């Protein structure tokens, strides 16, 4: 009825002008300003920038700071913490330590001054600044000891790299002291300003444009009754052979194939046929091939089968389209198809089903055009076509966004139907129009689209559904009853059996394939030998009315072919066993000739990469002896006061240890492990050292010139245990380390290193790693993190690497000993710290910023 | 090591990387002769050419 | 031919206003190289491995 309307107008309009116009007013786009308050005192702020590089970094020290510094000692501010870890190279640091205050920034040393000048008389004020025009100092109450003592440079990328504004001198509260940036890049937002509320305003008009189509469509009016309709419900037609092949192929996207399967199966399948498309053979053709279809896409995750199921999606509205009058389901689909045009471009699909459905629907809306025009009619369409406008210019800005199964088998019936259908013009079986439809989709999304363009190639199998109901009109149309019975059906029987053959490497039970082919070829004579002689005597069995067996085997060729599970070591220095030194006395061993260049994982490079661990460059030798005299450095759990442990890598080293203790106590204790390095012979996936056995074979976890700790496993034992050592080489580098194991005592995985404090994730292993608060990044300011469960074999990192501690303690990997966990890094901080006290800010808006 | 089979110990290098610090680094060196005047040695001697880095 | 015929003397002259780690340079003396074609050199005699593209 024309009295509510116009409100069709109303909301169609003012929906397209405004989702055509959603990229406009550029979103928020906070920044951070760090601005140093906290109170006033040593507070080493901790606040990592994950682009490494804020701009506008003033810092205004006032020098009254020089008046009480104490020598040998200093660092007024610093950008990254003291000695952490050529933290001098890459951030801004200021200290003298003499008569030398200087401000380094990034090794690129600023306005050395003595300490004699800024310290008292005239000048208490130093701002530098590094800012996009170079990184200057401030000097300004000294004349040079441009007459102005300013000198610093203008080459623009001297900005430091803030990890956290590092530590200060003893004070209660200096003066000014203020020192930040703005701690931002900006590359993000928020969310729009005022654009959320245009974005919820142009969807509801969609949803009321869309109700005020179905209350237009009135005049066929027929108000539908009943859901699951009459050509549905039918589940004799069997639903178990796709759910069968869909388990078999799984033993979230199984929701999406079985609204694929139930759309296709429930609504195409009837419409090409009265009762010959919804008979057994082409039912039967299509599942089967659907399921077929479904071999190599359902097992590699991909976005392929959701561009399928919505192109399926827009091929049956436009057909229920053209099949009532409503034109409610021309815009659904619509607004489909730029749904799954949301998606990326390789979904031509659905947008080439709108273009086949191109004559229907303009002959539809040229049918409703005698009542109602262009803004009523012609507007809600386009409304609900640029919905998905909205969705996808929404969080973004126009500023930032400016084969031989699959295809051939859908080739090899796509050539026969076309073929029939131009020679015979009209069929008896198939309905006319939606089969040209259907053909329309399946010869457009084949090549000027996909193959002419050429949008991103090999997204293999993207006919789950369309290639379907093309195989299930093959076995229709190539059906005895319909065709010539004569030489074709041969002809193509021998195509089928050629394209079987010729797909059909890695499989193999019978000999190798082409043996079909050598059925092709002569069924290739057997046809021409028809074609001559004309000679049902075989009709039955040699044309084969079914065309879905050979897909069968190719279905059944192609059928039938841990961050929670790890120890820790968590108080990683206790536990010791006891003999009751040496054994009876060392003869061949030695308290040095330890980790010098085997340090830790044996990276003597003289120029390592940013990846490092504390002991990498830790000194060569701690001082202290231990309880053999040990003044080296020690393993991940050293404790150099009580740690008794031996080596020889400095002749024919032979001595062993006195006989130690062995541990429902081995319950919970699964392996025992002695802390060795060095070369040894191991059980792997060298020298002699082995746990001997009184009242052994080394599973070899990790390199044996780093310090592999060996898990020489404690269910050996039953309910008096001492390396015997034998290291003869007389080489002065080849020998080993060993160390009496202390108690192998261990936490769970993911129990001691929890999920709510910060972990860092690896560069891709990140598969069981969801037990874990991730490294997440709050608009600039990163947190840090307390895990570093990393890859096994061979710039976040960077930034860990400016302000942390390194090491990595002992793993494991759940009673499969012999296969290398990975690592995890507990990662330490360098000095006291305090997390980031971020001050937010907003206001950055613009209309064309990037 | 120098390349091309420039042997290194009749032919001298100058560079400025440095991991101490980066200190703005300029020179102009001294004068070098151009080999002669002749029109034949003009041609089949069309560039002059220093190896080069960085 | 950038230079005249009466230029006799050449001095390289470097700079490194770039205070970062990347960037540096390295020079060599200048030489006015014995240039002889390809077809002179080689000939058809000595047997080259030819990439195909070329």
């Amino acid at each position: 009825v024309r009295i509510a309307r116009w409100v069709a107008t109303i909301a169609g309009l003012l929906g397209f002008v405004l989702s055509v116009s959603i990229p406009l007013l550029p979103v928020t786009q906070t920044t951070a300003t760090l601005n140093w308050p906290q109170q006033g005192r040593l507070d080493n702020v901790t606040a990592p920038l994950i682009s490494q590089a804020p701009l506008e970094l003033t810092a205004t020290v006032p020098c009254s700071v020089v008046r009480d510094l104490p020598p040998e000692g200093g660092l007024v501010f610093g950008t990254a913490p003291a000695e952490g870890r050529d933290a001098a190279l890459n951030a801004m640091l200021v200290n003298v330590t003499e008569t030398r205050v200087d401000v380094i920034v990034r090794n690129v040393v600023v306005a050395s001054v003595n300490r004699d000048r800024v310290a008292g008389p005239d000048c208490q004020r130093i701002e530098i600044t590094s800012n996009l025009d170079g990184t200057y100092a401030d000097f300004v109450g000294l004349t040079q000891i441009g007459k102005l003592q300013r000198t610093g440079y203008p080459d623009p990328n001297l900005r430091p790299a803030i990890v956290g504004v590092f530590t200060d001198l003893t004070g209660p509260a200096p003066q000014g002291l203020s020192v930040s940036a703005e701690i931002d890049t900006r590359f993000t937002t928020h969310p729009t300003a005022l654009k959320l509320a245009a974005m919820l305003l142009a969807i509801v008009s969609t949803v009321i444009a869309l109700l005020a189509l179905w209350r237009l469509d009135r005049l066929d009016g027929r108000r539908m009754h009943r859901l699951i309709p009459t050509r549905w419900r039918t589940v004799t037609a069997v639903d178990g052979v796709v759910v069968g092949g869909m388990a078999i192929w799984y033993v979230p996207d199984l929701i999406c194939a079985l609204i694929c399967w139930l759309l296709l199966s429930r609504e195409v399948l009837p419409r090409l046929g009265p009762a010959v498309a919804g008979s057994r053979a082409a039912m039967w053709a299509a599942g089967l091939v659907l399921l077929g279809a479904w071999m190599p896409f359902n097992n590699g995750l991909r976005p392929e089968g959701q561009i399928a199921t919505g192109a399926l999606i827009t091929y049956v509205l436009i057909e229920r389209a053209v099949t009532s009058g409503r034109l409610t389901p021309a815009a659904l689909a619509i607004t489909t198809a730029a749904f799954t045009l949301g998606i990326q471009p390789t979904g031509l699909i659905a947008v080439a089903a709108l273009l086949a459905g191109g004559r229907p629907i303009l002959r539809i809306v040229m049918r409703r055009r005698r009542l109602v025009g262009t803004w009523p009619l012609i507007a809600p369409l386009l409304a609900a076509g640029t919905v998905i406008l909205a969705v996808v210019f929404a969080d973004q800005t126009i500023a930032t966004v400016l084969r031989r199964v699959a295809f051939v088998f859908t080739a090899m019936c796509l050539f026969p139907s076309l073929f029939m259908m131009l020679r015979r013009k009209h069929i008896a079986g198939v309905a006319r129009g939606p089969a040209w439809r259907l053909m329309g989709i399946i010869f457009a999304t084949m090549f000027f689209l996909m193959f002419t363009p050429t949008k991103w190639i090999h997204h293999f199998g993207l006919f789950a559904a369309v290639g379907g109901a093309m195989a299930a009109l093959a076995t229709v149309l190539v059906s005895p009853t319909v065709l010539r019975s004569a030489r074709n059906r041969m002809a193509f029987l021998s195509l089928v059996l050629f394209v079987l053959a010729f797909c059909f490497p890695k499989v193999g039970g019978v000999q190798i394939s082409a043996i079909f082919f050598a059925l092709s070829a002569i069924a290739a004579l057997w046809a021409f030998w028809l074609h001559l002689t004309r000679r049902s005597r075989v009709v039955d069995r040699l044309t084969a009315a079914p065309i879905p067996v050979a897909a069968g085997f190719m279905v059944v060729v192609m059928m039938a072919s841990l961050a929670d599970d790890v120890l820790v070591e968590p108080d990683s220095n206790a536990g010791f066993l006891t003999p009751l030194l040496g054994g009876e006395d060392p003869q061949g061993f030695s308290p040095d000739g330890v980790p010098d260049r085997i340090i830790a994982e044996a990276i003597r490079l003289n120029n390592p990469q940013p990846g490092t661990d504390y002991d990498w460059n830790r000194p060569i030798k701690l001082d202290e002896p231990g309880i053999n005299g040990s003044t080296v450095p020690l393993p991940y759990g050293l404790d150099p006061k009580r740690v008794p442990v031996a080596g020889t890598y400095s002749q024919e080293s032979r001595l062993s240890s006195a006989w130690y203790e062995l541990p429902t106590e081995r319950a919970a204790h699964p392996l025992v492990v002695i802390t060795a390095a060095g070369t040894i012979t191991g059980e792997s996936v060298g020298q002699t050292v082995d746990l001997e056995y009184a009242t052994v074979t080394p599973y070899d976890v990790g390199p044996t010139p780093s310090w592999r700790n060996l898990r020489y496993p404690r269910s050996e034992i039953p309910d008096a245990v001492r390396v015997v050592a034998e290291d003869l080489s007389l080489s002065q580098g080849d020998w080993i380390a060993v160390t009496p194991p202390r108690v192998p005592e261990l936490q769970s995985v993911q129990e001691y290193v929890g999920s709510d404090q910060p972990v860092l994730m690896d560069w891709a292993v990140g598969l069981a790693f969801p037990c874990q608060q991730p490294m997440l990044h709050a608009n600039g300011v990163t947190e840090v993190p307390k895990f570093r469960i990393s890859p096994d074999y061979y710039g976040l990192l960077g930034i860990t690497d400016l302000l942390l501690r390194a090491s990595v303690m002992s793993t494991y990997l759940s009673q499969d000993w012999g296969q290398d966990w990975g690592s995890l890094r507990k990662f330490d901080t360098v000095v006291e710290a305090t997390p980031a006290e971020l001050d937010f800010g907003s206001q950055t808006h613009s209309g064309l910023y990037s | 090591p120098l390349p091309y089979g420039l042997d290194p110990k009749r032919v001298p290098v100058a560079g400025t990387y440095s991991t101490e610090a980066q200190q703005e680094s300029r020179l102009s060196s001294a004068w070098y002769e151009l080999p002669a005047r002749d029109e034949t040695e003009r041609a089949a001697h069309p560039l002059v050419v220093i190896t080069a880095a960085g | 031919s950038e230079i005249p015929d009466d230029a006799v003397a050449v001095r390289v002259v470097a700079e490194d206003l770039s205070l970062s780690q990347g960037d540096w340079i390295a020079v060599t003396p200048p030489r006015v190289p014995e240039l002889q074609s390809v077809q002179e050199y080689v000939g058809s005699d000595q047997p080259v491995l030819m990439d195909w593209a070329v």
